[PDB]
């Protein structure tokens, strides 16, 4: 990984996500989307599943 | 660690943000099989592998579900059925030294 | 399975006119897209042009209209890449790419060796 | 090899009942619009069979 | 007249570990007390699907024997989304050392 | 440009010791792998010593296994090559030699010069 080497040789970090589910409980869950409440009007609500 | 060595960390029981690391643009190479990269902040895994290594940028490509090669073959090979992504960015700012 | 190999380039003078010769074998050249790409040291990869059987022939970037020509040739399985009027900010690694697809919806971006380009002012 | 057959990999959702889709746009995998112009997160939809 | 840990005798080796959990701080009194019992602590476990639950009430009583007549209603305390599998079990008590 | 130059050698006689010393400019002693060759005259070539930064820590002929040393050092950038005992058998060419990868998995034996040492009974 010399400096003047080129780019094809020029070091690179990777991380790779492997993505398993089992007979077990999910653990890792992705960040939930929160939309401001509104009262006193006929909405569609969805709160926890 | 090295490659052979591919470092191996286990993600559970917390929130994972994909969004950000998606929207980051700090990396060069992002593909994702078997999974919907919009979806990833839509699902919840039991348990999430993390596998971190650095090669060089030519065999970046090569760290992919079918491909060969020398680090395919004998350090780290995917599945045909592989279900998750690679994330590769250079890392020339701090990979590099004197000689 | 599929081989590319290129050939041409080199070290030339702004203003002139250069070949690059893609030599495909493996599959017939006239097929879904050709592209050719372009990388340099300490900048991430761009798509510089590509080529078309269907609907637009032929599609470049904003910034390199009327300079560089693209070709087939059926009978040698060939690509050729005629460049006239270069930039010094052109110096760079191409190579001749092609996208297949696997069985198990796995894709590969066949690519060549590549010709290093080099244009002085 | 014949790859004289084409099939639409990418589009913003399902066809529905017999449609026909013909356009060549490059589709907006990210949030950079494609503008016609290839690269990351902009792919041709179009395919050939191998 | 001071108590601090000195032994962990539960376990030789942890190996291969999948879960860590931390409740809030605290600091209990260690010292031995003599006398009548003053407090009941009940609990529930169960291990269904996935999910170890662990329901926990604590009730105090002015009492020497058996168990107090009035009725109580365990809560929640906390769920394992762990996913192990138990058919056995054991309580670890804390011994005393002196003179 | 990565040079490597080998000094030490000579003529000795019996049970006696001697030091090489292979230095190594344009590249850092910590990589994979150094190795030491022996050349006989009008014998055949075979693998002596080399040491390794990852993995068994060194490996050695079964005829040097005993009575023979190494070490490196990154901040100046040399590798010492201790050899005690010296017997009859030891009078040939040391050649130190690295290895490097090339982008099409070619290998590139970087070779050194080597220096005779003698010993006589
Ligand atoms: C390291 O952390 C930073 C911030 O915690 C991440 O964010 C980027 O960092 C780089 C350089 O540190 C900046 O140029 C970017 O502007 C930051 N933001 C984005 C959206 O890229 C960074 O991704 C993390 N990883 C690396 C390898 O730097
Ligand atoms: C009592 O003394 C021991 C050692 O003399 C010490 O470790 C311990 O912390 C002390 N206890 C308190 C409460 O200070
Ligand atoms: C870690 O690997 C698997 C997963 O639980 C298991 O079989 C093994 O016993 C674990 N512990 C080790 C390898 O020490
Ligand atoms: C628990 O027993 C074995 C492992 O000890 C396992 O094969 C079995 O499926 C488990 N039973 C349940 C009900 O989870």
């Amino acid at each position: 990984f010399q400096p003047t080497n080129g780019v094809g040789y020029q070091p690179y970090r990777v991380v790779v996500l492997s993505f398993e589910l089992l007979h077990a409980p999910a653990t890792v869950c992705g960040p939930k989307k929160s939309t401001n409440l509104v009262k006193n009007k006929c909405v569609n609500f969805n709160f926890n599943g | 660690a090295s490659v052979y060595a591919w470092n191996r960390k286990r993600i559970s029981n917390c929130v994972a943000d994909y969004s950000v690391l998606y929207n980051s643009a700090s990396f060069s190479t992002f593909k994702c099989y078997g999974v919907s990269p919009t979806k990833l902040n839509d699902l919840c895994f039991t348990n999430v592998y993390a596998d971190s290594f650095v090669i060089r940028g030519d065999e970046v490509r090569q760290i992919a579900p079918g491909q060969t090669g020398k680090i395919a073959d004998y350090n780290y090979k995917l599945p045909d059925d592989f279900t998750g992504c690679v994330i590769a960015w250079n890392s020339n700012n701090l990979d590099s030294k004197v000689g | 399975q599929v081989q590319l190999v290129e050939s041409g380039g080199g070290l030339v003078q702004a203003g002139g006119s250069l070949r690059l010769s893609c030599a495909a074998s493996g599959f017939p050249v006239y097929r879904d897209r050709m592209a050719w790409y372009r990388q340099a040291p300490g900048k991430e990869r761009e798509w510089v042009a590509a080529i078309y059987s269907a609907g637009q022939q032929t599609r470049y970037a904003d910034s390199v209209k009327g300079r560089f020509t693209i070709s087939r040739d059926n009978a040698k399985n060939t690509v050729y890449l005629q460049m006239n009027s270069l930039k010094p900010e052109d110096t760079a690694v191409y190579y001749c790419n092609v996208k297949d697809v696997g069985h198990h919806y796995e894709y590969y971006d066949y690519w060549g060796q590549g010709t290093q380009v080099t244009v002085s002012a | 090899g014949n790859y004289n057959y084409l099939y639409r990999l990418f589009r913003k959702s399902n066809l529905k009942p017999f449609e026909r889709d013909i356009s060549t746009e490059i589709y907006q995998a990210g949030s950079t619009p494609c503008n016609g112009v290839e690269g990351f997160n902009c792919y041709f939809p179009l395919q050939s069979y191998g | 007249k001071s108590w601090m840990e000195s032994e962990f005798r539960v376990y030789s080796s942890a190996n291969n570990c999948t879960f860590e959990y931390v409740s809030q701080p605290f600091l209990m009194d260690l010292e031995g007390k003599q006398g009548n019992f003053k407090n009941l602590r009940e609990f529930v476990f169960k291990n269904i699907d996935g999910y170890f639950k662990i329901y926990s009430k604590h009730t105090p009583i002015n009492l020497v024997r058996d168990l107090p007549q009035g009725f109580s209603a365990l809560e929640p305390l906390v769920d394992l989304p762990i996913g192990i599998n138990i058919t056995r079990f054991q309580t670890l008590l804390a011994l005393h050392r002196s003179y």
